[PDB]
């Protein structure tokens, strides 16, 4: 015989959504009578966008007998209507089993973990409570951009847990960690063939990103990741935008802008595109071919700035191929439009790849 | 390498 929905604890209930954020709890509630219970940041509110706050249950000896009692006599508390499951990326944290610290950013820690059922190692990045509001409202970005996505140069979603704080973002754990680390620690032993399919991957997904209109505004050596078999992906989508027009404006305050790595019309007026994130990559190619020197050494951030507006440019690394050098310098062309795109990057570092 | 702006 089989349980009845009823019957079954809060924790287990397609439609109780957690410590689900009030920015996503807007998106998910639609119609007319849709509705979702979750947890106050021990207080239970029945969110329906109205919020209801919730041994008995009323606005029974628990919530869901609460909920079924609302659903099927359609008494006010406003009626409900249909509950809203939670999404297939919603993940328990009783499912992961927690480790060491990785790294952090802006948003706090990143953790190496598993998945409790298959032993599958993982990465987990958190929120700190602490953050401004608008920040914290932005954290499930990397999430809402990420789960659109698969390709074997992008770091995969896992699932996201947000039952409870502290709110996680699950993904692929990239065991050799990042590339401006494994630029510096086994670059001497690296060959030339290696550094430039490494370059490729990260321009295939690129490629990717602009064919999805995701524009990633913070690429770096030091945001792409490397597996054991030297395959490298690109992650920290924190600062990414989806914009189908092809252009992402700054809005409003203040921004983390890594002013080496940005585009003169990025840096200066906030007008961030694929063509901004080429930069970026020509940058990328600086990195890899310089075996993770850092740009512009001898110039601080507002000095790099004038350098660059007066057409200064970051020179050809020793030993680093013609081709590529040249591709670089399209990459920094001073107008956007005169750049190429990641599809005529990609080609030409396969092109240049097949040669060696 | 980062600057708030």
């Amino acid at each position: 015989s089989m349980i009845p929905e009823v019957q079954k604890p809060l924790h287990e209930q397609l439609w109780y959504h957690g410590a689900i954020p009030r920015a996503e709890v807007a998106e998910l509630l639609v119609h007319s009578g849709d509705f979702l219970v979750r947890e106050s940041q021990q207080e239970y509110v029945l969110s329906v966008p109205r919020h209801f706050i919730i041994n008995l249950y009323r606005l029974f000896p628990s919530i869901p007998l609460l909920i079924d009692h609302l659903l099927s006599t359609q008494q006010p508390l406003v009626v409900l209507h249909r509950a809203v499951p939670k999404d297939k990326w919603v993940l328990n944290h009783e499912d992961l089993v927690l480790g060491e610290q990785i790294g952090r950013g802006n948003f706090g820690e990143v953790f190496s973990g598993r998945l409790r059922a298959d032993n599958t190692l993982v990465a987990v990045k958190s929120c700190r409570e602490t953050l401004p509001p608008d920040l914290k409202a932005k954290f499930l970005q990397e999430a809402r951009i990420l789960k659109q996505y698969s390709h074997p140069n992008i770091v995969r979603l896992i699932g996201v847990c947000t039952q409870k704080q502290p709110i996680y973002i699950v993904m692929e754990l990239v065991q050799g960690g990042d590339f401006l680390t494994f630029l510096r620690t086994e670059g001497a032993r690296l060959r030339v063939k290696t550094l430039l399919q490494m370059v490729g991957d990260a321009a295939a997904g690129m490629e990717y990103l602009e064919s999805k209109c995701c524009i990633h505004r913070d690429l770096a050596a030091r945001n792409c990741l490397v597996t054991e078999k030297n395959v490298l992906k690109i992650s920290d989508f924190g600062m990414s935008r989806e914009e189908a027009d092809g252009v992402y404006a700054a809005s409003g305050g203040l921004r983390q802008v890594p002013v080496k790595w940005t585009a003169p019309e990025a840096l200066n007026y906030g007008r961030y595109s694929s063509e901004s994130d080429v930069w970026s990559f020509g940058i990328l190619l600086w990195e890899t071919f310089s075996l993770g020197a850092s740009p512009y050494p001898n110039l601080s951030n507002q000095q790099t700035r004038e350098f660059v507006e007066k057409g200064g440019r970051l020179p050809c690394p020793e030993l680093c191929p013609d081709a590529v050098f040249r591709l670089m310098e399209q990459c920094w062309a001073y107008e956007p439009g005169q750049r190429p795109s990641f599809s005529t990057i990609y080609q030409e570092l396969q092109s240049i790849r097949k040669r060696h | 390498i980062y600057e708030s702006l």
